[PDB]
C-alpha cells in the first residue's frame, strides 16, 4: 500500500540557561537502512532570539518549518512586533492539533530566551501538547540522552552534590560528550552536531564531527 | 401613493406595506365565499362565480378543498395562488401526520400557511400571495374551528365570518343574525342562504351559484360532504318561503 | 430616494426605512408592562371587541418560556414569526447551557434578529416593538422593550404602540416602590395605565400576571372587571 | 433606480428633476408636517448681541456702500486672515437655518469707522429653496443701487469645464463674474461660456443684475477644501485690486502669519489619508 | 449635461467612450495627501507626508510593510488600501512558500492590476480608489511602481501621486539624472526637497509628518518615523 | 464528523451527479471551445437560477432544464423522490436565510 | 496517570499526578495535569494530554467569552455541557479526553465528570486514570463530608501517593488544589520520595 | 389612473389589485391564431388555423396540435416557442406519472402540473408570464376531457371553447351549435365551422391543423381526412 | 446653460465627481447624531466618557450602556447606531479571545482596533456569500486600553480607518469637546486631571444637569483593570469638579 510518513532519523536536544539557550541536533538524514545525507541539521531558527529543533518525518519537518516562518511574518506584519518564544509554542500546538486525524511526524523542541532574558526550552509530541522545561532530548536517541541530562542538569540521584549553576562551557561539553554517546549507540545519529546558543548577543552556530558509520 | 409600493418591502412614512393593501383588494374583488360556526358542525358556504353554460365542472368541489380527513378549506383570491397554496396546506398535514401519526391541528396548519405567506411578503422579490382562504376543521383539542386567513399572513378564529364580495355586509347580517351558543347546522345553513341571497343581487339563488360543504362528527369520524344541488335548492326555498311568509305578516 | 432604501443613509444620517418601521408599531395596539417585587405584570389594550371572533387566536400576550413572557405592538405576523423564533433559541440554549434562559439573553437574541433584518435591503425590518419580561435565574424581575432597529432598554415600567407616550407620562407619575411592593397594586396600576389608553376598557383589557416561580396566567375577563370595579370605587372615594 | 433585486424596475433619474413633482402631485396631518419641516428650514435673520430678532433687512436697517460676502471656508478663512486684524469688526445679525446637509454659520459685520461698509461670513450651505429667502431678509424687498458687492466663493476644479482636463489644469485658478453695472477691471479671466454658477454667489449676482446693482463674482476653483493656504494665496490678487484695497490695511505680514493660524486648526479627511 | 444617466455606474460606456466611475476613482485618489518615490542605481526611496486629523491625534501612517523587500506609500482610500495591502502580503508569503524565494516586485504589480480591473467590468463593485507607490528591489535592481485606480500600472523613475503632487513630479522630473547616480542620503534627500516641493511655501517639513521607507541591496525595507526620520531632515537645505 | 465520510463508494457520485456532468460539458467545452462557453454556460444557469420560488416552495426550473438540455431527459432522480413531497420542511424564514448565506 | 476530585463542606479538592510516559518510557516527570480554566474554574488532565489540553482551554476561551457577554461567570454545569457537546460532535474521531470540571457556582461547590466518550455525570467523589482504582479505594476508605482542610489535602495526598505506588505510569508528585468561594488555590506540590519518606 | 409603474412590473400590485401583466399575457394569447376545442361524448375535437404566410411553408415541419402522450393532446393560441416549451414539460411531467403510478396520467393531474409550472413562472419577479393558453384533451376513464389552462395558471374544464382571435364571437358560435349528446365526427364538423366564423380567406388542408382524441387515443388528423371533412361541410 | 439634478448620494459603491464617497460621510452624519463621548489618553492610565441620554426615568440608566469591556485590559466607548456597537463589540471580544487561545498572550490595542477596523469596511467589498455589511456601520468607536506600549487611545470611523489619538471626542458636540481638549489636554497630565477636565467638559456639552445617573465613566490603568465607576466615585469626581 501507500505509507504517507517514513522516519528520517535525527536526534534533537535544548538545554536552557540563565542567559543562554542551547539547541543542538545532528546532520544524520537517513531512511530506511540507508544514509540520505551526511549535512542536514535539525535545528532551524525562527527569530532571533528562538531556534526550533524538527526531527522524525522529514517532509513534514520541512512543512512544519514553512508554516511557522509564514506565520511569523503574518504575525510580524499584524502585530507590528516580533512573536515572543511563548507566544511560538502556543501557535505550534495549535498548529500541531490542527492536523490531528493526520498528525505531524515531528518531534518539536522550542529553545529560545523569553522576554526575562531566561532561557526557555518548550517540549512538544506529534499531536502537539507542550510544556516549559529546563532541558529535554527529543528524537531517536531521546531516550538515550534523557537519562544523563537528568543526573547532572537536573542532580537527581545525587546525594550530597551542590547545585552549582548551570553554565554555558559546562553545557556545551555536556551536550558534545551525550551526542558522542548517541552516535556510539544509536545507527541514527553521528556525522556532526550543529549546536546553536541563542544568547542576547545572537545565535552562534558550532558544528562539531561525530563518528561517521 | 406612486411609491413605497413596489418592492413589496417598502415601509410607508406611515408604517404601511400598500402592496399587502394591494393584495387585500384583489382578494375583495374575489367571490363570495361564506363560514358559519354552529355547535352541530360548521359549513362553508362559498359562491361558484364562474356560471358559464359551457363550462364543465368534472371536480366534485369546485372551489372548495379538503385538506385532511379532519379538515377542509375555501378559497377566495388567484386561483392559481390559490392551487399551490392548497398543495402546501395537504403538504404540511401529511407532513405533521407522518411525525405523530395524529391529525394536525386546525390552528397549527392555519398557521403554517401564514408563516408561508407571511415570510414571502418579507422578502423582496416575491409577489404577496393574493389569496384569502376559510378554513373549517375539528380537532380533539377545540372541537369544531373556523378560520380565516389573509393574505398579510394573519389568521384569526371566527365564528361566522365571510371574504370575498360584499364581505362587510356579509359580516354585518352575520352580527346580527348569529346566537352564540345556540346556532345549530340547519339554522347555520339558513342563515347562510339568507346571507348569500342577499350579498349575490344579481338574482335568487339557483344552487348552481353557490356551493355548501359541510363538516360534522359522526360515530367518532369527521364527515366533510358536499350538499347536493337539491339539497341547496331545497335550502333557497325554504329560505324563500320564510321571506314570503314574513312579507304577508308585515302587511 | 434616501427614504426608500434601508441601507441608504439619509443626509442627516437616518435610516428612515427603520424610522418607517417604527411608525408602524406605533400604529399598533397599546402593549404596558410594569415591574414589580417578585411579580411581572403585562396588559395590551385590545382595539376593538369583534364579535364572532375567538379571543383565544388574537392573543398578545404570548409564553416564550416558562419565566419569560413577551407582548407586541405592531404586524401581527411579524410578531408571531419572532415569537417562534424566540421559543426555539430558549429551547436551544436550555439544551446547550442546560440553564434557565435569562431574560436578557432573549432578549439580546431578538434584538439581534431585528438588527438582522434591518440590515439588508432585500429583506424588510420586522415592525413590532416587543415588552420582553420575566425572572432571572435567581428570580430578580425583570423588563425590557425591543425596537425594530435592533436597541433592546430595560426599563421600570413601559407602554408601546399607540397612545404610548401618554401612558408612559401616567406611569412615570404614578410609580411608586409601595405599589411594587404588592402584587395587587401593580395589578391595579396597569389597569388604571390601560383605562387611561382606553376611555371603555373592561373587555378591552388583555392583562396576563407572573409572579415567582410561576407560569405565565392570564386573569380571565372576570378578574379584569372586578380590578376595574376596585379602580373604579377608588376613584369614587376621592 | 433601485435595484434591490432582480425584477426590479429601474427608472432613469431626469436632471430636471421632473420625478419629484410627479410624484408630489391634502391630508391636515400631511399638512401640518410640511408646515413644521418648512417653518424649521426658514432662515431666522437675528444677532446674538442682545438677543434681538432682526425682523426689518439688515439694508434697510443700515444703508450699506460695500457688502463683501464670503461663502465657503477658505473665503471666510481669507476674510477672516485679512480684513478683521486691519481694523475692527463687530457682530451686528447672524442668519441662523437647518438643511438636510449641515463651525455652520452666516455672521455679518460692519466696520465701526465706516459702518457704511458690511460684511458677510456665510461659512455653512444655503438650500435651493433658502437663498431667496435669505436675500429677502438680509437686502429686503427694495433695493439701493450704489453698493459695490464683492461676492468670494471656492469651487472644484472638477465642476470647472474645458476642453483640457481635471488633472492637467492648474490647480490654483480663479475667475470672475461681474454684472453689468460693475465696470471696474475684473482683475481675472471672465469664466467660460459653458460653466455655470448655482449657488448662493449665484442667487446674489442675479439679484444684483437683476436690480441693477454693481457686483462681482469671483470663483476660486481648487483640488482641495478644506482650509488650504494656496487658496487664500491665490485670493490676493482679490484684495491687490480695488475695492477691498483701503478695507485690508498694509500690514500683510501679520495677515500671513494669521492666515498660517486658520490652516493650523483644520481637520483631516478620516477617509483619505 | 448630458452625462448623468452614464455617470452613476462603472458598467454602462458614456457616448464619448469613457467610464466616468474610473476617473472619480482617480479624482480621489487625487484627493488624498502626497506621496513621493524615487529610486537610486542601488537603493528605492519611499518618502510621505502623513496628515493628522488634529493637533492631539496621531498623524496616521502611509508606509506599509509588505515584505522584505517590497513596500508601498499610501494615497487614497485606507480601507481599499488596507485590502490592497493584505492581497500583497499573501502573494509574496504564497511566493516564498512554493518558490522559496522573493517575489518579484513586476510580477505583484501585475497580479495588483488583474484584482483592481476585475471590479472595474463587473456590476455592483467600485474601482479600488486607491494610489500605491511600490519600492522593491529584485534581481534587475530598485524598482518604483505607480498603480492607479485603473487597473493599469505603471513603471517609474520617480513619481509623486496625491494632493499637490504636481510640484513634486516637476521636481522629479528636473534631477532625473541625479537621481539616477546619486548617494543614499543624497536620494532620500531629492524626495524630501520633492515633498516639500508639494508643501506651501509657509509649512516646512517636520519630524511628526514626515515618512520614510528605504529598501536597498542589502537593506530591507525598514520604514523611519519622527527620531528616526530625524538624520535625514538634518542637513536639508532651506527652502 | 462522520458524516462527510461517505457511507457508500457510488454515494458521494451519486449525489452530486447533476454537479458532476455540468463540470464534464464545462471541461469539455473549456478544451475544445474555449474560455467562453463555460463562462457564459455558468452565467445563464446563475441567471436562471437566480428567479425561482423561495427555498420552502419546489421550484420547476424549467429554463434550467431546457439550458441542462434535460427537458426531454428523465432519470432515477427525477422519479424516485420527488422533492415536492419532501416529508421534511424547516421554517420558511429558516430557510430563505440559509439560503441568502446568513446561516 | 491519576487524577482526584472529591467535594466536602469547605469546597472542592483536586489533585493529579505529574508523571507522562510514552509507552513504557517516561516523557516527563513535571507535567501539570490541573488545567486552570477560570480563575474560578479548573479541570484535570486523563488519557490524551494534548486532547485534553486543547479542549480545555476552547473552553476556557468560550467561559470567558460568556462572561464578557452575559457580564456573569459560567455555572460549573455550563461549562461542563459545552465540554460534553464540543466533545461529543467529535465522537468517533479517537479522542481520548478525561477531566473533572471542579469550580464553585451559584448553587455551590461543582465537580462534573466529562469524558470523551460523551457522558456527563455530578457527584460528591470522582478519580479518571490508569491510577484511579487505587485512589477510588484510598478515598472511598478515607472520605467524609464533614472534614477539616488539613485532613482533606491529606486524605488527597495519600490517595494520590497510593496509586502512583501501585500504578507503573502514575508518580512525579502530587499537584493539591482547594477551589474556594472565593477562587481556587494552589495549596502544594510535594514529591512522591518525599510523601513515601514521610508516610514510611 | 396611469399606473404605469404598476403595469411595468409583474410582482407589483395595482391599487385595484389587478396583476396588469398577466392581462398583457392574456392580450398576447387573444392575438392569437383562433383554436377551437370541443368535447362530445364520444370524444373531443382540437381544431386550430395554421395561418401560413407563404406558400413555402412545409406542413409537417411544425404543428400547432402536438400530442402529449398516447392519450393526451392539445393545442394552443399565443407564442409558439412558449407552446413548444410547455409540449416538451407536459411530456416529461407525463412520463414521470406513468413511470411513479406505472399508469397512464389522467388530464386533470397534467393540467394541474401545467398550470403549476405556469403559476411558478408568474410568481417570481425577474421573468415574464407564459404568452400562451393551452387547450388540453385527453380520454381517462372512459369518459373525453377537455381543459384550458390560462397564463396565470387557472385552469378550467369547458364543454366547448375557443380562444385566439374572435374567441368572443366563436364562444357565442359554439353556445348557439354545442349540443349536450353531440358525438364525435359531427362536433368536428362544429369546430370547422367554428373556424370558417374566425377565418379570413378559404380554409384548406393546410391552412388549418385537426386533432382528435377518442376511446383509441389522441390522433391528429392527417390532411386527406381534413380536406374530406371540409368537402363534406361544404 | 441648464442645471442638471445629477445624484451620487444613493450608491454606497458610487464615487463623487471629487472621489467622495457620499454614504461614508453620511454614516459619520449618523456619528454625528450620538451621544459625545469623550476620550483621554495620559501616562497613568486611560479614560473613556460618555454620556447617557436617559429619556425617562423609567428606563434603567444601567441598561444603557455605553463604555462596555472588549478584554481585561481594553475597553470601547460607542458613539451612533447602538446595534452596529454590539456587533463590532462581538467581534472584538471574539479576536482578543481568539488571539489569547492561539499565542497566550494578550491582543495589543492597536490589533484589536485593526482587527475591527477590517471588519468595518466591508460594503460592497466582502465578496462572501454570507450577508455581509450591505451599508457602512453608523457608530464610531473609542477604543481605550493599555498594553505593554502603555496607555494607549484608537478612534475607529464608518470609514475603517483607526488613528491613535491622544485625546479624542466624538458625537453630538464633538467639535466643541475636541476644541476644549486640546485647549486642556497636556502631555504631563494625570490620571485624575483627565477625568476632571473630561468630567467637565462633559457638563459644558449636555443640555443635561451632570449626574451619576446620566454619565458612565471607566478607566482603564496599567496596574488595575478595566474599572467601571460606581455611583459613589462618580459623585464624588462630581462634588471635586
Amino acid at each position: 500500500r501507500f505509507s504517507p510518513y517514513v522516519f528520517n532519523g535525527g536526534t534533537i536536544l535544548a538545554i536552557a540557561g540563565e542567559d543562554f539557550a542551547i539547541v543542538a541536533s545532528d546532520t544524520r538524514l537517513s531512511e530506511g537502512f540507508s544514509i540520505h545525507t551526511r549535512d542536514s541539521p535539525k535545528c532551524y531558527k525562527l527569530t532571533d532570539k528562538t531556534v526550533i529543533g524538527c526531527s522524525g518525518f522529514h517532509g513534514d519537518c520541512l512543512t512544519l518549518t514553512k508554516i511557522i516562518e509564514a506565520r511569523l511574518k503574518m504575525y510580524k506584519h499584524s502585530n507590528n512586533k516580533a512573536m515572543t518564544t511563548g507566544a511560538i509554542a502556543a501557535m505550534l500546538s495549535t498548529i500541531l492539533y490542527s492536523r490531528r486525524f493526520f498528525p505531524y511526524y515531528v518531534y518539536n523542541i522550542i529553545g529560545g530566551l523569553d522576554e526575562e532574558g531566561k532561557g526557555a526550552v518548550y517540549s512538544f509530541d506529534p499531536v502537539g501538547s507542550y510544556q516549559r522545561d529546563s532541558f529535554k532530548a527529543g528524537g531517536s536517541a531521546s531516550a538515550m540522552l534523557q537519562p544523563l541530562l537528568d543526573n547532572q542538569v537536573g542532580f537527581k540521584n545525587m546525594q550530597n552534590v551542590e547545585h552549582v549553576p548551570l553554565s554555558l562551557d559546562r553545557a556545551m561539553r555536556l551536550v558534545k560528550d551525550v551526542f558522542i554517546s548517541a552516535a556510539e549507540r544509536d545507527v541514527y545519529t553521528g556525522d556532526a552536531l550543529r549546536i546553536c546558543i541563542v544568547t542576547k548577543e545572537g545565535i552562534r552556530e558550532e558544528t562539531v564531527s561525530l563518528r561517521k558509520d | 401613493s406612486r411609491r413605497y409600493d413596489s418592492r413589496t418591502t417598502i415601509f410607508s412614512p406611515e408604517g404601511r406595506l400598500y402592496q399587502v393593501e394591494y393584495a387585500m383588494e384583489a382578494i375583495g374583488h374575489a367571490g363570495t365565499c361564506l363560514g358559519i360556526l354552529a355547535n352541530d358542525g360548521v359549513l362553508l358556504a362559498a359562491e361558484r362565480r364562474n356560471i358559464h353554460k359551457l363550462l364543465d365542472e368534472v371536480f366534485f368541489s369546485e372551489k372548495i378543498y379538503k385538506l385532511n380527513e379532519d379538515m377542509a378549506c375555501s378559497v377566495a383570491g388567484i386561483t392559481s395562488d390559490a392551487n399551490v397554496l392548497t398543495n402546501e396546506l395537504r403538504l404540511i398535514a401529511q407532513r405533521y401526520l407522518l411525525q405523530y401519526q395524529e391529525p394536525i391541528p386546525c390552528e397549527q396548519l392555519v398557521t403554517a400557511l401564514c408563516d408561508i405567506k407571511q415570510a414571502y411578503t418579507q422578502f423582496g422579490g416575491k409577489r404577496p400571495f393574493g389569496v384569502s382562504l376559510l378554513y373549517i376543521g375539528w380537532d380533539k383539542h377545540y372541537g369544531f374551528q373556523l378560520y380565516q386567513s389573509d393574505p398579510s399572513g394573519n389568521y384569526g378564529g371566527w365564528k361566522a365570518t365571510c371574504i370575498g364580495n360584499n364581505s362587510a355586509a356579509a359580516v354585518s347580517m352575520l352580527k346580527q343574525d348569529y346566537k352564540e351558543g345556540e346556532m345549530t347546522l340547519k339554522s347555520a345553513l339558513a342563515l347562510a342562504i339568507k346571507v348569500l341571497n342577499k350579498t349575490m343581487d344579481v338574482s335568487k339563488l339557483s344552487a348552481e351559484k353557490v356551493e355548501i360543504a359541510t363538516l360534522t362528527r359522526e360515530n367518532g369520524k369527521t364527515v366533510i360532504r358536499v350538499l347536493k344541488q337539491k339539497e341547496v335548492e331545497q335550502l333557497i326555498k325554504k329560505h324563500e318561503e320564510e321571506e314570503a311568509k314574513a312579507e304577508r305578516e308585515k302587511k | 430616494s434616501y427614504d426608500r432604501a434601508i441601507t441608504v443613509f439619509s443626509p442627516d444620517g437616518h435610516l428612515f426605512q427603520v424610522e418607517y418601521a417604527q411608525e408602524a408599531v406605533k400604529k399598533g395596539s397599546t402593549a404596558v408592562g410594569v415591574r414589580g417585587r417578585d411579580i411581572v405584570v403585562l396588559g395590551v389594550e385590545k382595539k376593538s371587541v369583534a364579535k364572532l371572533q375567538d379571543e383565544r387566536t388574537v392573543r398578545k400576550i404570548c409564553a416564550l418560556d416558562d419565566n419569560v413572557c413577551m407582548a407586541f405592538a405592531g404586524l401581527t405576523a411579524d410578531a408571531r414569526i419572532v415569537i417562534n423564533r424566540a421559543r426555539v433559541e430558549c429551547q436551544s440554549h436550555r439544551l446547550t447551557v442546560e440553564d434557565p434562559v435569562t431574560v436578557e439573553y432573549i432578549t439580546r437574541y431578538i434584538a439581534s434578529l431585528k438588527q438582522r433584518y434591518t440590515q439588508s435591503n432585500g429583506r424588510r425590518p420586522f415592525g413590532i416593538s416587543a415588552l420582553i419580561v420575566g425572572f432571572d435565574f435567581d428570580g430578580t424581575p425583570r423588563l425590557y422593550q425591543t425596537d425594530p432597529s435592533g436597541t433592546y432598554h430595560a426599563w421600570k415600567a413601559n407602554a408601546i404602540g399607540r397612545g404610548a407616550k401618554s401612558v408612559r407620562e401616567f406611569l412615570e407619575k404614578n410609580y411608586t416602590d409601595e405599589a411594587i411592593e404588592t402584587d395587587d397594586l401593580t395589578i391595579k396600576l396597569v389597569i388604571k395605565a390601560l383605562l387611561e389608553v382606553v376611555q371603555s376598557g373592561g373587555k378591552n383589557i388583555e392583562l396576563a400576571v407572573m409572579r415567582r416561580d410561576q407560569s405565565l396566567k392570564i386573569l380571565n375577563p372576570e378578574e379584569i372587571e372586578k380590578y376595574v370595579a376596585e379602580i373604579e370605587k377608588e376613584k369614587e372615594e376621592n | 433606480m433601485a435595484a434591490t433585486f432582480f425584477g426590479e424596475v429601474v427608472k432613469a433619474p431626469c436632471r430636471a428633476g421632473t420625478e419629484d413633482e410627479e410624484e408630489e402631485e391634502e391630508t391636515p396631518e400631511d399638512r401640518e408636517v410640511r408646515l413644521q419641516l418648512a417653518r424649521k428650514r426658514e432662515v431666522r435673520l437675528l444677532r446674538r448681541q442682545t438677543k434681538t430678532s432682526l425682523e426689518v433687512s439688515l439694508l434697510e436697517k443700515y444703508p450699506c456702500s460695500k457688502f463683501i460676502i464670503a461663502i465657503g471656508n477658505n473665503a471666510v478663512a481669507f476674510l477672516s486672515s485679512f480684513v478683521m486684524n486691519s481694523g475692527v469688526w463687530e457682530e451686528v445679525g447672524c442668519a441662523k437655518l437647518w438643511n438636510e446637509w449641515c463651525e455652520a454659520f452666516c455672521v455679518f459685520y460692519h466696520l465701526k469707522s465706516n459702518p457704511s461698509v458690511f460684511l458677510c461670513q456665510c461659512s455653512c450651505y444655503v438650500a435651493e429653496d433658502q437663498q431667496y429667502q435669505w436675500l429677502e431678509k438680509v437686502f429686503g424687498s427694495c433695493p439701493r443701487k450704489n453698493m459695490q458687492i464683492t461676492i468670494l466663493t471656492c469651487r472644484h476644479v472638477t465642476d470647472y469645464k474645458t476642453s483640457e482636463s481635471t488633472g492637467s489644469l492648474p490647480s490654483p485658478f480663479l475667475r470672475a463674474l461681474k454684472t453689468q453695472n460693475f465696470k471696474d477691471s475684473a482683475c481675472c479671466p471672465l469664466l467660460e461660456q459653458p460653466n455655470i454658477v448655482h449657488d448662493l454667489p449665484a442667487a446674489v449676482l442675479s439679484y444684483c443684475q437683476v436690480w441693477k446693482i454693481p457686483a462681482i463674482l469671483y470663483l476660486c476653483y481648487t483640488d482641495v477644501m478644506k482650509l488650504d493656504l494656496i487658496t487664500v494665496e491665490a485670493f490676493k490678487p482679490i484684495l491687490s485690486t480695488r475695492s477691498l484695497k483701503g478695507l485690508v490695511k498694509n500690514i500683510p505680514q501679520s495677515t500671513e502669519i494669521l492666515k498660517k493660524l486658520m490652516t493650523t486648526n483644520e481637520i483631516q479627511s478620516n477617509i483619505y489619508t | 449635461m448630458f452625462r448623468n444617466q452614464y455617470d452613476n455606474d462603472v458598467t454602462v460606456w458614456s457616448p464619448q467612450g469613457r467610464i466616468h466611475q474610473i476617473e472619480y476613482a482617480m479624482e480621489a485618489v487625487k484627493q488624498g495627501s502626497a506621496t513621493v518615490g524615487l529610486k537610486s542605481k542601488t537603493h528605492a526611496v519611499l518618502v510621505a507626508l502623513k496628515r493628522a486629523q488634529s493637533e492631539l491625534a496621531a498623524h496616521q501612517k502611509k508606509i506599509l510593510h509588505v515584505d522584505n523587500h517590497i513596500g508601498i506609500s499610501i494615497a487614497g482610500l485606507t480601507a481599499d488600501a488596507r485590502l490592497l495591502c493584505n492581497f500583497m502580503r499573501q502573494e509574496c508569503l504564497d511566493s516564498r512558500f512554493v518558490f522559496d524565494r522573493p517575489l518579484p516586485v513586476s510580477r505583484l504589480v501585475s497580479l495588483i492590476g488583474s484584482k483592481t480591473q476585475i471590479p472595474t467590468q463587473r456590476y455592483g463593485r467600485r474601482p479600488y480608489g486607491v494610489g500605491l507607490l511600490i519600492a522593491g528591489y529584485d534581481d534587475m535592481g530598485p524598482h518604483i511602481f505607480q498603480t492607479c485606480p485603473s487597473a493599469n500600472y505603471f513603471d517609474c523613475r520617480a513619481m509623486s501621486i496625491g494632493a499637490r503632487s504636481q510640484s513634486a513630479r516637476t521636481y522629479l522630473e528636473r534631477h532625473m539624472s541625479e537621481f539616477m547616480e546619486c548617494n543614499l542620503n543624497e536620494l532620500v534627500k531629492h524626495g524630501l526637497r520633492a515633498l516639500r516641493e508639494t508643501l506651501p511655501a509657509e509649512q516646512d517639513l517636520t519630524t511628526k509628518n514626515v515618512s520614510i521607507g528605504i529598501v536597498g541591496k542589502d537593506l530591507e525595507f525598514t520604514i523611519y518615523d519622527d527620531d528616526d526620520v530625524s538624520p535625514f531632515l538634518e542637513g536639508l537645505e532651506e527652502r | 464528523k462522520n458524516e462527510l465520510l461517505p457511507s457508500h463508494p457510488l454515494e458521494l457520485s451519486e449525489k452530486n451527479f447533476q454537479l458532476n456532468q455540468d463540470k464534464m460539458n464545462f471541461s469539455t467545452l473549456r478544451n475544445i471551445q474555449g474560455l467562453f462557453a463555460p463562462l457564459k454556460l455558468q452565467m445563464e444557469f446563475k441567471a436562471v437560477q437566480q428567479v425561482q420560488r423561495l427555498p420552502f416552495l419546489s421550484s420547476s426550473n424549467l429554463s434550467l432544464d431546457v439550458l441542462r438540455g434535460n427537458d426531454e431527459t428523465i432519470g432515477f432522480e427525477d422519479i424516485l423522490n420527488d422533492p415536492s413531497q419532501s416529508e421534511v420542511m424547516g421554517e420558511p424564514h429558516l430557510m430563505v436565510e440559509y439560503k441568502l448565506g446568513l446561516l | 496517570t491519576t487524577t482526584l476530585a472529591f467535594k466536602f463542606r469547605h469546597g472542592v479538592i483536586v489533585a493529579a499526578d505529574s508523571r507522562a510516559t510514552a509507552g513504557a518510557y517516561i516523557a516527563s516527570q513535571t507535567v501539570k495535569k490541573v488545567i486552570e480554566i477560570n480563575p474560578y474554574l479548573l479541570g484535570t488532565m486523563a488519557g490524551g494530554a494534548a486532547d485534553c489540553s486543547f479542549w480545555e482551554r476552547l473552553l476556557a476561551r468560550q467561559c470567558r467569552i460568556y462572561e464578557l457577554r452575559n457580564k456573569e461567570r459560567i455555572s460549573v454545569a455550563a461549562a461542563s455541557k459545552l465540554l460534553a457537546n464540543m466533545v461529543y460532535q467529535y465522537k468517533g474521531m479517537g479522542l481520548s479526553m478525561g477531566t473533572m470540571i471542579c469550580g464553585w457556582d451559584k448553587r455551590g461547590p461543582g465537580l462534573y465528570y466529562v469524558d470523551s466518550e460523551g457522558n456527563r455525570i455530578s457527584g460528591a467523589t470522582f478519580s479518571v486514570g490508569s491510577g484511579s482504582v487505587y485512589a477510588y479505594g484510598v478515598m472511598d476508605r478515607g472520605y467524609s463530608y464533614d472534614l477539616e482542610v488539613e485532613q482533606a489535602y491529606d486524605l488527597a495526598r495519600r490517595a494520590i501517593y497510593q496509586a502512583t505506588y501501585r500504578d507503573a505510569y502514575s508518580g512525579g508528585a502530587v499537584n493539591l488544589y482547594h477551589v474556594r468561594e472565593d477562587g481556587w488555590i494552589r495549596v502544594s506540590s510535594d514529591n512522591v520520595a518525599d510523601l513515601h519518606e514521610k508516610y514510611s | 389612473m396611469a399606473e404605469r409603474g404598476y403595469s411595468f412590473s409583474l410582482t407589483t400590485f395595482s391599487p385595484s389589485g389587478k396583476l396588469v401583466q398577466i392581462e398583457y399575457a392574456l392580450a398576447a394569447v387573444a392575438g392569437g391564431a383562433p383554436s377551437v376545442g370541443i368535447k362530445a361524448a364520444n370524444g373531443v375535437v382540437l381544431a386550430t388555423e395554421k395561418k401560413q404566410k407563404s406558400i413555402l411553408y412545409d406542413e409537417r415541419s411544425v404543428h400547432k396540435v402536438e400530442p402529449i402522450t398516447k392519450h393526451i393532446g392539445l393545442v394552443y393560441s399565443g407564442m409558439g416557442p412558449d407552446y413548444r416549451v410547455l409540449v416538451h414539460r407536459a411530456r416529461k411531467l407525463a412520463q414521470q406519472y406513468y413511470l411513479v403510478y406505472q399508469e397512464p396520467i389522467p388530464t386533470a393531474q397534467l393540467v394541474q402540473r401545467v398550470a403549476s409550472v405556469m403559476q411558478e413562472y408568474t410568481q417570481s419577479g425577474g421573468v415574464r408570464p407564459f404568452g400562451v393558453s393551452l387547450l388540453i384533451c385527453g380520454w381517462n376513464e372512459g369518459r373525453p376531457y377537455l381543459f384550458q389552462s390560462d397564463p396565470s395558471g387557472a385552469y378550467f374544464a369547458w364543454k366547448a371553447t375557443a380562444m385566439g382571435k374572435n374567441y368572443v364571437n366563436g364562444k357565442t358560435f359554439l353556445e348557439k351549435r354545442y349540443n349536450e349528446d353531440l358525438e364525435l365526427e359531427d362536433a368536428i364538423h362544429t369546430a370547422i365551422l367554428t373556424l370558417k366564423e374566425s377565418f379570413e380567406g378559404q380554409m384548406t388542408e393546410d391552412n388549418i391543423e385537426v386533432g382528435i382524441c377518442n376511446e383509441a387515443g389522441f390522433r391528429r388528423l392527417t390532411p386527406t381526412e381534413v380536406k374530406d371533412y371540409l368537402a363534406a361541410i361544404a | 446653460m441648464f442645471l442638471t439634478r445629477s445624484e451620487y448620494d444613493r450608491g454606497v459603491n458610487t464615487f463623487s465627481p471629487e472621489g467622495r464617497l457620499f454614504q461614508v460621510e453620511y454614516a459619520i452624519e449618523a456619528i454625528k447624531l450620538g451621544s459625545t463621548a469623550i476620550g483621554i489618553q495620559t501616562s497613568e492610565g486611560v479614560c473613556l466618557a460618555v454620556e447617557k441620554r436617559i429619556t425617562s426615568p423609567l428606563m434603567e440608566p444601567s441598561s444603557i450602556e455605553k463604555i462596555v469591556e472588549i478584554d481585561a485590559h481594553i475597553g470601547c466607548a460607542m458613539s451612533g447606531l447602538i446595534a452596529d456597537a454590539k456587533t463590532l463589540i462581538d467581534k472584538a471580544r471574539v479576536e482578543t479571545q481568539n488571539h489569547w487561545f492561539t499565542y497566550n498572550e494578550t491582543m495589543t490595542v492597536e490589533s484589536v482596533t485593526q482587527a475591527v477596523s477590517n471588519l468595518a469596511l466591508q460594503f460592497g467589498e466582502e465578496d462572501a456569500d454570507p450577508g455581509a455589511m450591505s451599508r457602512p456601520f453608523g457608530v464610531a468607536l473609542l477604543f481605550g486600553g493599555v498594553d505593554e506600549k502603555g496607555p494607549q487611545l484608537f478612534h475607529m470611523d464608518p470609514s475603517g480607518t483607526f488613528v491613535q489619538c491622544d485625546a479624542r471626542a466624538i458625537g453630538s458636540a464633538s467639535e466643541g469637546a475636541q476644541s476644549s481638549l486640546q485647549e486642556v489636554y497636556h502631555k504631563s497630565m494625570t490620571l485624575k486631571e483627565a477625568i476632571k477636565s473630561s468630567l467637565i467638559i462633559l457638563k459644558q456639552v449636555m443640555e443635561e444637569k451632570l449626574n451619576a445617573t446620566n454619565i458612565e465613566l471607566a478607566t482603564v490603568q496599567p496596574g488595575q483593570n478595566f474599572h467601571m465607576f460606581t455611583k459613589e466615585e462618580l459623585e464624588e469626581v462630581i462634588k471635586d469638579i
